[PDB]
């Protein structure tokens, strides 16, 4: 695993081409998330 | 491991929120739903709370080095992660073993805001072969599993890219 740039403690990705993305995050500590919820779900096939 | 998993009820206002965030940050993908399938929005079947006190001591341990060195803020979001290996975060944490070294921002481990890039994810990196049992990255049918994690973010490299 790498590490944070010096002075940092995490890289954001901002999109700067696609208008409706949202944002993309990297830690490089385990330690700094917590998995708080496991989702199970179906994609739905659109009509 | 030391984890247990509760089942919220769908009348849960918890299951309400986390629902809406799945829901509400779907969007399309450039690549017109090769790597996640084609979708407007999910079937939720389950959420479980993911409880685990040696983990979360892990978290509020690091999350306090964290805000100590950025003026007491650490900068703390819910985002989502995708991976075949949710099974070994739920019981062991994240570490090493769920970095992507081929990443765009180097060898980290990625979460996203939008579930329906997390969603790219859930069966390898771009989809890889898709669900195991159609091989079929877009399949409606097989059930697929998502983290909504708490995250420390403390100060950020801001990286604008496409
Ligand atoms: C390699 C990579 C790049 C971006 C993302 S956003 C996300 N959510 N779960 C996993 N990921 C990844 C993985
Ligand atoms: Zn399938």
């Amino acid at each position: 695993m790498a590490h944070s740039p010096p002075g940092h403690h995490s890289v954001t990705g901002r999109p700067s081409v696609n208008g409706l993305a949202l944002a993309e995050y990297v830690i490089y500590r385990g330690e700094q998330a917590y998995p708080e919820y496991l989702i199970t779900y179906q994609i739905m096939r659109p009509e | 491991s030391g984890t247990i998993l509760i089942d919220l009820s769908p009348d849960d206002k918890e299951f309400q929120s986390v629902e809406e965030e799945m829901q509400s940050t779907v969007r399309e993908h450039r690549d017109g739903g090769h790597a996640g399938g084609i979708f407007n929005r999910y079937n939720i079947l389950k959420i479980q709370k993911v409880c685990n006190k040696k983990l979360w001591e892990r978290y509020t341990h690091r999350r306090k080095e964290v805000s100590e060195e950025n003026h007491n803020h650490a900068n703390e979001r819910m985002l989502f992660h995708g991976s075949p290996f949710v099974n070994a975060i739920i019981h062991k944490g994240f570490d090493e073993r769920h970095a992507y070294i081929g990443g765009m921002f180097g060898a980290g481990i990625y979460f996203a805001e939008n579930s329906s890039k997390s969603n790219q994810y859930v069966y390898g990196i771009g989809g890889g072969t898709g669900c195991p049992v159609h091989k079929d990255r877009s399949c409606y049918i097989c059930h697929r599993q998502l983290l909504f994690c708490r995250v420390t973010l403390g100060k950020s490299f801001l990286q604008f890219s496409a």
